[PDB]
């Protein structure tokens, strides 16, 4: 991603500028289960549905 | 007199007076060993009419 | 006849100029997401559109 053209023309790209990494939207909160890393899922019944099916 | 438009008030008043978008000291995700966690509290939204007269 | 079908919602949304897949990504699999769990639901029927619709 291009930030800025140079005088002589060796460009200065974000690259450059800042560190780039696919990441956590937030990394306020942290899941572990028996000390190992994990995610969840929090699954509601329907409404007026079984339990155990 | 002082040469000037509504338009400057407008700007004035809106940029100037203001809460901000500030975030924390502490930053998450912090670095290992990091001890302190703390609220930045940066420009703030105002009270009176002598913050707007000023 | 009596009123016979089954009663049906359609929502449609428009991104002009963006194609077929992008619609399919940007706005049709957004909602499928939030359509778990809706009463008396027989099926679901998407339509993704590269005129942005």
């Amino acid at each position: 991603i291009l930030l800025k053209v140079n005088q002589d023309g060796s460009r200065v790209l974000l690259r450059d500028v800042a560190k780039i990494e696919l990441g956590g939207e937030n990394y306020d909160i942290i899941a572990e289960f028996n000390g190992q890393p994990a995610s969840g899922l929090g699954i509601k019944l329907a409404t007026g549905a079984n339990a155990l099916d | 007199k002082f040469q000037l438009t509504p338009v400057d008030v407008i700007t004035a008043i809106k940029a100037q007076n203001a809460q901000v978008a500030a975030g924390q000291l502490g930053g998450t995700p912090p670095v290992k060993g990091q001890q302190l966690n703390a609220s930045i509290i940066a420009q703030t939204r105002l009270t009176s009419t002598e913050e707007f007269g000023k | 006849y009596p009123t016979i079908a089954p009663p049906a919602v359609t929502i449609s949304a428009s991104y002009p100029g963006a194609d077929a897949k992008t619609v399919q990504d940007t706005v049709t699999q957004v909602i499928e997401q939030n359509m778990n769990g809706i009463d008396n639901l027989m099926y679901m029927s998407s339509n993704s559109d590269s005129t942005g619709t």
